[PDB]
Formats: structure tokens, C-alpha cells, sequence
């Protein structure tokens, strides 16, 4: 009624009034951290079966 | 090369999976009942003769048996629904007053279909109970059938009315090669809908037995 | 709360028999292994028989193997302790110890409180070398246990048990696998050590932690207690 | 109201033009000259059996060794992923169990499920056995998923379009989070357990505020149900996997869309999604049995983990990144690596 | 004190049905064993019972090229004394594994249709191993008899790779074979009637699944009867002649002999026909 009304324009007016940064500097910050920790990640790269705990 | 200890867990271990087992065993020979309804539709006589899910058990002839209640829940019915894809049979209740209320009817007429005919209760039985009998009769000494039925042309009867509304439920179940739909009339006072829905699972029991064997 | 009961000791001649009964209450007796423990009077501790869960795996010390009996009634939450035939060298208090063994478990959490059983008339060995140790409250202090074969297994856990028992009160567990702290002790106590060379330390020695020390050791099933060090002043 | 009819329009209207104004190029074009990942092979390194029914939820403990799964045949089962033992066998009231979680700490599992209660049971008791800590209701509908804060807090999302933050000490709803107008499925919490996000039945996802409690952020884009949702190990990007066979990349900053993971052959529903330890793949239980590993900087599919015999409902990655475990409706348990 | 006979008719009617027989049953139980090795995924009792018989019918049927040879030289074995030994104990303990598998899962039907809640039809795979071996080595046991005493006959022509000999005293070879028809067929007789008898008195008769099931339950038996009488009413025959009249004569049980032999060819006919009865005929498939 007028009660949810009111609480979706306030939502909205809320939502409305963020900061947003470019898509561009987004996907940097993406790539960046993905490379980052390329050499952690065991899925990503396969370890030796010495230091595989389930190897089975 | 195990030490002691990761003897002693495997130990542990193989007996938790011991009453494990034992637990399934157990479970694994009891009948599972799902009932549903339209609301307001006989659901609590039905239970009498017999927050969120409502589990009832009884015994009849050694057999223990689980009764399912989802009244309840007022979600969405597509993302739970699967949840029961091992039961043994579906108990419906539709009440035979509500045709001319409202409308009530029609609404009975869609949940059946949309039930019926669900990717999950492709080879499930549903079990049909039609209460308000008595009442059915003395509203339909006076009131004719053609208020909820506009195409309706027969005697107004309740022997003729109430095989009427037989077929036009059993018409919405287009999957006749698979499934069985059981049928039966119920009223307030009839103490033996134990024995319909007994004999009703020993024939699924047995079809299920049949199609293990895989000789039919 | 948790608390184990146990009775069946006196007087017994050489070549007689006893039974011994252990009372459990306050916890799923059905879920432990029992153990049966025994000490010397001023000799300190020995193992002596082990039944498990279900009954399923029952080991005896060598000394008494073949001489006595140990069973479990789980209806009513009762351990037995059959002997027959005891010689003099078999007087001792006897002690009921509980433990579970799973992932991270705690073995040996709780103990009994032991009944008296005055009578008239390979082989890992661990060793402490350490008689007594006269401290003043405050200050700091390190006892070192040593094994002779190497308690690291291939998992990487290496099993060695810290215990103190206080004058005249049962023992009561301390640290488990080295480095574990076991409930309701103070983080004062701290383990380390390698293989083969172990050290327990107390950072600051207070009131109520005079006693003697013993340290188990729990690869091979045959269990041998340490000689035990004794802590004055 | 008349005013409603407009204001609404204006400002969806406004947030589309800002949307619109602050997209200058595409995930795609930034990362089209990145080498590829290239074909990933995993084995089945162990197989957990003893469940008798549908396997629904799984979670991992923080040491990356123990694990928690729930089904329908009325067990709670920890596993010791190392050996294939298990540590316990929790026996549950109710059967209709949807969730389950592990505590960081260790210490308490929850579940719940079609009984709209959320069960505490406590794992480290002086008696050596597991009992219930505290049951929790409240929620009007279907209990759908559930995530440990810390040792004496949870938040829950139920089927009543609501989730709600509970204290476990007392058992009072310290706060309710609301907007959404369907089924809340499923919920993932920030690396700093500061903000969560949840996947609603309504084609919408949005971002709360643990601390404050009001919808910050609204997310759509999808064209039907949404089943799962994790969070991105950055903490500034999270995934969704609807029932369109289609997942998809959201980033809280830009505010935005940023990559879709769709094929032809696909036509199954999203079950499960999980990250890699350093967010470079993309692992997603399907309908057809299949789970498919999706190159999450290029959008290019790496790899299947077929060996399932029906439907993949649970899906998780260990801390360390170490081994990855699914589990499916065929009462089987699978850790790849 | 017994009494052999060679034939010529025989090596000129009882090869080409019995190559045609070999091909046709290896056909169809190497299918069954490739269907079941991989497709299998759902192991049940009943289940392991169809493969224990095919295995069993297999293994029956692997041998015939011995008797290939036999039959094609009239009367001669050129293989050894020890080859006719396990070949003859190899059939005569194959079709008895086959015969209790059949009466096995005819039990299983009669527990599975007219008890329907009995717990015996809900087992475990491990129970129907047991029960599979404690079968295996009881049929062992009863066919093992003929390893201890071992006779080649080298008299006729110098072999006569022979066990069903035509002699005058009784022996348990006989028995067994008498006994492995009667008891069997009556065990399996009133498991198919009481399935028909209940399944009709119930109604079920309406879809045509029910239908196809007891003309499959009809056709087990009138195929397990067929196959297995007339090599006991030519027994039967043989005995009361034998008692009758007197064997010193040996010149009446000539074309019996022959005729029994022919009447075996019918018998072995059986490991052909099973398979296409049992498995294929399923509605699964
Ligand atoms: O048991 C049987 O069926 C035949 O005795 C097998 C056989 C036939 C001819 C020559 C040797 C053996």
C-alpha cells in the first residue's frame, strides 16, 4: 500500500546516491589479484604427488 | 603401518557404520505417505480416522506407517516438491460440498493437475478420498450441479452427480501407462479408509517388487 | 558430573582370587575404552589391561597375561577386573581410566580413584632419570622425559602423554601428542621437544603444582610409564 | 500510490543511465590478451560412503580436513577426509534437512530444513557425546541455508523472503533483513564477515549490512531462480548460478555486470557455485550430473568432473585450495585434486 | 556287468544340432555377460541370482567342443583319460548349478508376488553371495563322486569316454539325475500357479504388464519341461526293461542308448533357450 510505496522510493533514493568506479579500473584490480596468487593456488597448478595429502 | 590409535578410530568407525546400516534396515520398511489437499477439505477427519512439516504415524496389520502434512507451507511448492520423490503413494481429500462455493472445485482441479502430472510423480499412485457425503446429498437435493458443471446434462442424483465428478478427475491424469489412481468415498463415520489405503499400498508394493524382479 | 567408583579390595592369600568392579556415571560409558592401571606403593605406575569399544580388541600386559580377566557390562555401566592366582607381587592400588579415540580425541582424560590391594606374604623403555627437584614458588621449571626408540610416526603426530599426580589424589591429565593442552589446565604448562627428546615446562611455578610427574608413551600397545620425578618445597 | 507509479520508473531510470555512463569497455577486452589457463584434469581421489539417501549440503572445516554432510535419511554425518573415517554420526529429529554448516572454531555444526528450525549441536562435550546446543525458530518458512559468524552468532535465510541474524546464547532475532519478494535459496559471507549477499527466487540478488541492517546494493540481470552464490576471494565480486543455465560475475564497486558462463549444450539448472583459492576458476555443479570448471578471467571452459549417476547438489573448496569434494543425489561423496 | 553300445546314425544327427546349439547359446551368453559386467549398476538378489544361471549355462556351454570331437569319430577319444574325466564332471555339475538357480528364482518370484511384505524380499547383496556359494558347493559336493572313481572303458575301439553306462546294479549317478527333475519341477509348478492364482484373485490382470509377466511365467516352466522329460521317461524306460528282463542279453537296450543320447541333445537345447527367456524378455529391455 502507501506504507510499501514509500519504502521502495527510499530504497531506491538510497541505492540512487553510490559511488561507482569504471569498469576498466574494476577489471584491473580483478586480473591484478588473480595473478597475484597464481603460484598458490594447487588446483590451478598441479603439485608433486610428495606434497599431496590425498595422493593414493 | 597403522599405530594404535588410528586402529582404535578405524575401530570406531566400523562401528558407526554397523548402526548405520542397522538404522537403514530399519527404516527402509516403512510406508511413506504424502498428504496433500485443497485446505478445509476432510484433511483433519482423514487424519482423525487415522509451524512447518506434520509427521503422523499408525500401525495396521504390522505395519508401521508415515503420513506427510505440508499444509503449511505457504513457499513456493517448485524448489520443496522433489523432497518427496520416494514416497510410496499421494492421499488426496476433496471435499464434495464445496462444488457450488466459492469455485473451490476448479481449484481442487489444478492442484490435482499440476500434482499428477509433475516430472517427479511420473510413476507414483494417488490415492483419491471424496469426503462430505452426507452433505453432498442434502445440498444436492436441492441445488443442481450445473452451477459448477455449465456443461453438465444428466439427472440430478447423487448417484449420477458424484460419478460425474469420478471421471472429470481421473480424465486430468494423462499418464494412464504408468500410473493408478485409486479411488474412494468417505464421510464423517466410516472407520475403513485403514483397508483402502492398506490394500492401495500392497498393490504399489507389489508393482514395485514386480518391476524389481524386472518381470514386469 | 563425570566420576568413576570402584571396590573389591583387602586381604588376600597367595594363590587366592579377587574381582574388581569400576562404577561409571555421568557420561556415554558406551562410547570409551577402558583401561586398568596399577601402582606399586612408592614404585609408580604400570599398565596392565585394555578392553576397548565393544569389546572388540583386548590387550594384556605380559607380567599378569594369561592370569587375569577383564570384561565390561555396559547395561549397567560396570567394568570388571578377574584375577586368579596373584602372587605378593601384585599388591597395589588400581586405577580406572577412561579414554576415546578418534580425530583429535583426548585418550586418558579421566582417571578413578583406586582401591587398595594389600596381599600377605620391544618393550619400549622411557626414562626421566630425575629424582627430585626443590623449587621455590615463582619461578620457572623444565623436566625432560627421553624414550629410547623414536615416538615420531609417519602421520607427523608423536605420541607422548604428560601426567601429575598430586599427594594422594589420582592423576590427572596435562598434555597430549607433546604439544595439546589438555581442558581445564592452565597455559602455564607447555610441551615441546623432538624424537627421543622430550621437556616439559612450567613457566610459573605457583602453589598446588607439587607432585610427581610421568611420562607415557602410547605407539606400541605395551605401555611403559617413566620413572617419575618428584617436585619438593 | 500516483506518485509510486513514477518516482519508482525515475529512479530504476537513473541507476540504468549511471550503469550505462560508467561501463567503458568490457571484462573481455582487458583480459583478451591473458594466456590461457588450459585443460585441467582432476581424479577421484576418495569416495565417502554410508549415506542411504539424497546428499543436500556439505561444508568444509577451517583445517581443510574435516567435513560436514547432511541427507535425508536423518543423519549428520563428519568426515575425516584424509582416512575416509568417521569422527561422528549426528541422528536428527527431523529428516527434511536442506543446510548445514561447520563452525570456523570447530566446536558446533547447524541444519535445518523443512521444519523451519535451525538446530546447534555442540561436538566437544564433557559426557563424550553430541547434543543439541539450542534450536532456533522464528522463520515462517523453509529454512534454506545457514553460515557461522563466529561461535555465538548465525545468520539464516528462509523461505519467507527474510533472513535474520540470531544470537545463539539467547535465541532472539537480533535482526531481521528484508525486500526480497521470493524464495531466499542461498547466502555466502565477506572474508571480513562484515557484509553477505543472498540469491532469491525472485531473479535478484543484494548486498545487506551485518552491522546496520538495510539493503546497500540490488544486483539483477538473471532471467530465472537463483540456487547459489559465493563470494569472490577479493571480496569485491561474488557469482551466481541461476536455473537459465547461465552463471554470472557481479562486482559491488562498479556496480555492474561483468561476465556470463553459458553454452549451448547447457540446458540444466546451477546447483552449486565455488571459487579457487585465488579466484582464477570456476567450478559449478550441474543438473546433468556433470560440474563443469569455468576459466573466470576469460569465461572459457577448462574442464568437467564427470563420475556422478545423478543430480550434483553440494559443492566446496577447502581453505588451502587443496582438493576439491561434490557431492550428489546418488548418497556418494567425491574429493578431486 | 554293464554294457556299451557305438552307434554310426548318431555321429551323422547329433553334430549339426549340437555346433547349431554351441553357437547359438555362446551368442547369447556372451551378450548377457557383456550387458551385465558394465550395464549392471543396480545389483540386486535377484539380479545376482540371473547372473550366477548365466554364468552356470555359460560354463555348461564352453565344454561342447569335446564332445564336438567325440561325436564326430563315433565312439573315440583321442584327449586323454584325465579330460574325460573334467569334461564329463563339468556338465553333470553344470546342469545341476542351473537347475537350482531356476528353482531359486522361481522361490524368489513366488516370496516376491504373493508375500509381499515378507522380509526375505529385501536382502542384502552380501546374503545372496553367501546363499550363491553355499548353492556352489553343495552342488560341488554332490557331483564331486565321479573325480574319485575314474573309467575311460578302453575296450570299445579303446575309448568310450562314457558315465551314463547302461549296467545292471544302481548307482548314485542315476539318483541324481532322477532327482534333479522331479523335485524341482514341482517346487517351480506351485510357485507359478500360486503367482497366477493370486495375481488373478486380485484383479491386477488389467495392464498389459501383468499380462506379459504370466505369459513369461507360463513360458518358464513349459521351456523347463520340455527340455527335461523325455531324458526321464527314456531313463524310466531303461529301468524297467533292465529289471524285467535280463542284461546278460544286451542286445534290447541297442537303439535305447541312441535315443537317449538324442534325447540329451534336447536336455543341452535348454542352455540355448534360457537366455532370450529370462533376461531378454524382460520389459526393461
Ligand atoms: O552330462 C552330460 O550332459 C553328458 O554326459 C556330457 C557328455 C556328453 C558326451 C560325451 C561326454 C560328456
Amino acid at each position: 500500500s502507501i506504507a510499501q510505496a514509500r519504502k521502495l522510493v527510499e530504497q531506491l533514493k538510497m541505492e540512487a546516491n553510490i559511488d561507482r568506479i569504471k569498469v576498466s579500473k574494476a577489471a584491473a584490480d580483478l586480473m591484478a589479484y588473480c595473478e597475484a596468487h597464481a603460484k598458490e593456488d594447487p588446483l590451478l597448478t598441479p603439485v608433486p604427488a610428495s606434497e599431496n595429502p590425498f595422493r593414493e | 603401518t597403522l599405530s594404535a590409535e588410528d586402529k582404535a578410530a578405524v575401530e570406531r568407525s566400523k562401528m558407526i557404520d554397523r548402526n548405520l546400516r542397522e538404522d537403514g534396515e530399519k527404516a527402509a520398511r516403512e510406508v511413506k505417505l504424502l498428504l496433500l489437499g485443497a485446505g478445509e477439505s476432510g484433511k483433519s477427519t482423514i487424519v482423525k480416522q487415522m509451524t512447518g512439516i506434520v509427521e503422523t504415524h499408525f500401525t495396521f496389520k504390522d505395519l508401521h506407517f508415515k503420513m506427510f502434512d505440508v499444509g503449511a507451507q505457504r513457499s513456493e511448492r517448485k524448489k520443496w516438491i522433489h523432497c518427496f520423490e520416494g514416497v510410496t503413494a499421494i492421499i488426496f481429500c476433496v471435499a464434495l460440498s464445496d462444488y457450488d462455493l466459492v469455485n473451490r472445485m476448479h481449484e481442487s482441479m489444478k492442484l490435482f493437475d499440476s500434482i499428477c502430472n509433475n516430472k517427479w510423480f511420473t510413476d507414483t499412485s494417488i490415492i483419491l478420498f471424496l469426503n462430505k457425503k452426507d452433505l453432498f446429498e442434502e445440498k444436492i437435493k436441492k441445488s443442481p450441479l450445473t452451477i459448477c458443471y455449465p456443461e453438465y446434462a444428466g439427472s440430478n442424483t447423487y448417484e449420477e452427480a458424484a460419478a460425474y465428478i469420478q471421471c472429470q478427475f481421473e480424465d486430468l491424469n494423462k499418464r494412464k501407462d504408468t500410473k493408478e489412481i485409486y479411488t474412494h468415498f468417505t464421510c464423517s463415520t466410516d472407520t475403513k479408509n485403514v483397508q483402502f489405503v492398506f490394500d492401495a499400498v500392497t498393490d504399489v508394493i507389489i508393482k514395485n517388487n514386480l518391476k524389481d524382479c524386472g518381470l514386469f | 558430573d563425570v566420576q568413576l567408583v570402584e571396590s573389591g579390595g583387602g586381604l588376600v592369600q597367595p594363590g587366592g582370587s579377587r574381582k574388581l568392579s569400576c562404577s561409571a556415571s555421568g557420561f556415554a560409558f558406551s562410547s570409551f575404552g577402558m583401561h586398568w592401571v596399577r601402582q606399586a606403593p612408592e614404585k609408580g605406575l604400570e599398565w596392565v589391561a585394555y578392553i576397548s569399544s565393544g569389546s572388540g580388541t583386548i590387550y594384556y600386559a605380559d607380567t599378569v597375561k594369561g592370569r587375569f580377566t577383564i570384561s565390561r557390562d555396559d547395561p549397567k555401566n560396570t567394568l570388571f577386573l578377574q584375577m586368579t592366582s596373584l602372587r605378593s607381587e601384585d599388591t597395589a592400588m588400581y586405577y580406572c581410566v577412561r579414554s576415546i579415540y578418534y580425530y583429535g580425541s583426548s585418550p586418558f582424560d579421566f582417571w578413578g580413584q583406586g582401591t587398595t590391594l594389600t596381599v600377605s606374604s620391544s618393550d619400549i623403555v622411557m626414562t626421566q632419570a630425575t629424582s627430585s627437584v626443590p623449587v621455590t614458588p615463582g619461578e620457572s621449571v623444565s623436566i625432560s622425559c627421553r624414550s629410547s626408540k623414536s615416538l615420531l610416526h609417519s602421520n607427523g603426530n608423536t605420541y607422548l602423554y604428560w601426567f601429575l599426580q598430586r599427594p594422594g589424589q589420582s592423576p590427572q591429565l596435562l598434555i597430549y601428542r607433546m604439544s595439546n593442552l589438555a581442558s581445564g589446565v592452565p597455559d602455564r604448562f607447555s610441551g615441546s621437544g623432538s624424537g627421543t627428546a622430550f621437556t616439559l615446562t612450567i613457566s610459573r611455578l605457583e602453589a598446588e603444582d607439587v607432585g610427581v610427574y610421568y611420562c607415557m608413551q602410547h605407539l606400541e600397545y605395551p605401555l611403559t610409564f617413566g620413572a617419575g620425578t618428584k617436585l619438593e618445597l | 500510490l500516483d506518485q509510486l507509479r513514477q518516482e519508482a520508473e525515475q529512479l530504476k531510470n537513473q541507476i540504468r543511465d549511471a550503469r550505462k555512463a560508467c561501463a567503458d569497455a568490457t571484462l573481455s577486452q582487458i583480459t583478451n590478451n591473458i594466456d590461457p589457463v588450459g585443460r585441467i584434469q582432476m581424479r577421484t581421489r576418495r569416495t565417502l560412503r554410508g549415506h542411504l539417501a539424497k546428499i543436500y549440503a556439505m561444508h568444509w572445516g577451517t583445517d581443510s580436513r574435516l567435513l560436514v554432510s547432511a541427507s535425508q535419511d536423518g543423519k549428520l554425518i563428519i568426515w575425516d577426509s584424509y582416512t575416509t573415517n568417521k569422527v561422528h554420526a549426528i541422528p536428527l529429529r527431523s529428516s527434511w534437512v536442506m543446510t548445514c554448516a561447520y563452525a570456523p572454531s570447530g566446536n558446533y555444526v547447524a541444519c535445518g530444513g523443512l521444519d523451519n528450525i535451525c538446530s546447534i549441536y555442540n561436538l566437544k562435550t564433557r559426557e563424550g557425546n553430541v547434543r543439541v546446543s539450542r534450536e532456533l525458530a522464528g522463520h515462517t518458512g523453509y529454512l534454506s541455508c545457514c553460515r557461522f559468524l563466529d561461535d555465538n552468532q548465525i545468520v539464516t535465510s528462509s523461505g519467507d523472503t527474510t533472513c535474520a541474524l540470531w544470537d545463539i546464547e539467547t535465541g532472539q532475532q537480533t535482526t531481521t533483513f528484508t525486500g526480497h519478494t521470493g524464495d531466499v535459496m542461498s547466502l555466502s559471507l565477506a572474508p571480513d564477515t562484515r557484509l553477505f549477499v543472498s540469491g532469491a527466487c525472485d531473479a535478484s540478488a543484494k548486498l545487506w549490512d551485518v552491522r546496520e541492517g538495510m539493503c546497500r546494493q540490488t544486483f539483477t540481470g538473471h532471467e530465472s531462480d537463483i540456487n547459489a552464490i559465493c563470494f569472490f576471494p577479493n571480496g569485491n565480486a561474488f557469482a551466481t548460478g541461476s536455473d537459465d543455465a547461465t552463471c554470472r560475475l557481479f562486482d559491488l564497486r562498479a556496480d555492474q555486470e561483468l561476465m556470463t558462463y553459458s553454452h549451448d549444450n547447457i540446458i540444466c539448472g546451477i546447483t552449486s557455485v565455488s571459487f579457487s583459492k585465488s579466484g582464477r576458476l570456476l567450478l559449478a555443479g550441474y543438473d546433468d550430473f556433470n560440474c563443469n570448471v569455468w576459466d573466470a578471467l576469460k569465461a572459457d571452459r577448462a574442464g568437467v568432473l564427470a563420475g556422478h549417476d545423478n543430480r550434483v547438489s553440494c559443492l566446496g573448496v577447502t581453505d588451502d585450495g587443496m582438493a576439491v569434494a561434490t557431492g550428489s543425489w546418488d548418497s556418494f561423496l567425491k574429493i578431486w585434486n | 556287468n554293464c554294457c556299451v553300445f557305438r552307434d554310426d546314425f548318431i555321429a551323422k544327427v547329433l553334430p549339426p544340432v549340437l555346433g547349431l546349439e554351441f553357437i547359438f547359446g555362446l551368442l547369447g551368453n556372451g551378450l548377457a555377460l557383456w550387458i551385465f559386467c558394465f550395464h549392471l549398476k543396480s545389483w540386486k538378489s535377484s539380479r545376482i541370482f540371473l547372473f550366477n544361471l548365466a554364468v552356470a549355462d555359460f560354463l555348461l556351454i564352453i565344454c561342447l567342443p569335446f564332445v564336438m570331437d567325440y561325436y564326430v569319430r563315433r565312439s573315440d577319444w583321442k584327449f586323454g583319460d584325465i579330460p574325460c574325466r573334467l569334461v564329463l564332471f563339468m556338465f553333470a555339475m553344470n546342469r545341476q548349478g542351473s537347475i537350482i538357480f531356476l528353482t531359486v528364482v522361481a522361490v524368489d518370484r513366488y516370496f516376491r508376488v504373493v508375500h509381499p511384505h515378507h522380509a526375505l524380499n529385501k536382502i542384502s547383496n552380501w546374503t545372496a553371495a553367501i546363499i550363491s556359494c553355499l548353492l556352489w558347493g553343495i552342488t560341488v559336493g554332490l557331483t564331486v563322486h565321479l573325480l574319485k572313481k575314474k573309467l575311460l572303458i578302453q575296450n570299445g575301439t579303446a575309448n568310450v569316454c562314457i558315465s551314463f553306462s547302461i549296467c545292471h546294479t544302481f548307482r548314485w549317478h542315476e539318483a541324481m539325475f532322477l532327482l534333479e527333475f522331479f523335485l524341482p519341477l514341482g517346487i517351480i509348478l506351485f510357485c507359478s500357479a500360486r503367482i497366477i492364482w493370486s495375481l488373478r484373485q486380485r484383479q491386477m490382470d488389467r495392464h498389459a504388464k501383468i499380462k506379459r509377466a504370466i505369459t513369461f511365467i507360463m513360458v518358464v516352466a513349459i521351456v523347463f519341461v520340455i527340455c527335461f522329460l523325455p531324458s526321464v521317461v527314456v531313463r524310466i524306460h531303461i529301468f524297467w526293461l533292465l529289471h524285467t528282463s535280463g542284461t546278460q542279453n544286451c542286445e534290447v537296450y541297442r537303439s535305447v542308448d541312441l535315443a537317449f543320447f538324442i534325447t540329451l541333445s534336447f536336455t543341452y537345447m535348454n542352455s540355448m533357450l534360457d537366455p532370450v527367456v529370462y533376461y531378454f524378455s524382460s520389459p526393461s529391455f
